[PDB]
């Protein structure tokens, strides 16, 4: 799947070393499917895969 | 029989006085400090609210 016109918004963040922040990504899929999530930055570190 | 005015008659700030014990009531003179300690069960966090 591809996904396009999408946002990302951060209600929460503290850098507390326990996934303290929580993203909420808005997306727009072609179709239903499976995809990876990885961060560009290594300041941040993503819990889930 | 020349007692005068008794207290809850003529204290300031409206205080009432009672006896027995003797007590005076919601005298409305300055403030009060609160501190309240919070479990976290009470709080809900920003992206299930």
């Amino acid at each position: 799947p591809s996904l396009t016109d999408m946002s990302c918004e951060v209600p929460a963040c503290t850098h507390s070393s326990d996934f303290g922040g929580v993203a909420v990504i808005k997306y727009a899929a072609s179709k239903k499917g499976k995809c990876a999530v990885h961060s560009m930055t290594n300041a941040v570190t993503i819990r889930e895969a | 029989k020349e007692r005068g005015a008794s207290l809850q008659h003529t204290a300031p700030f409206g205080c009432q006085i009672a006896t027995n014990p003797v007590r005076a009531v919601n005298c409305a003179v300055g403030n009060m400090p609160i501190s309240i300690d919070i479990p976290e069960a009470a709080f809900t966090r920003v992206v299930d609210a």
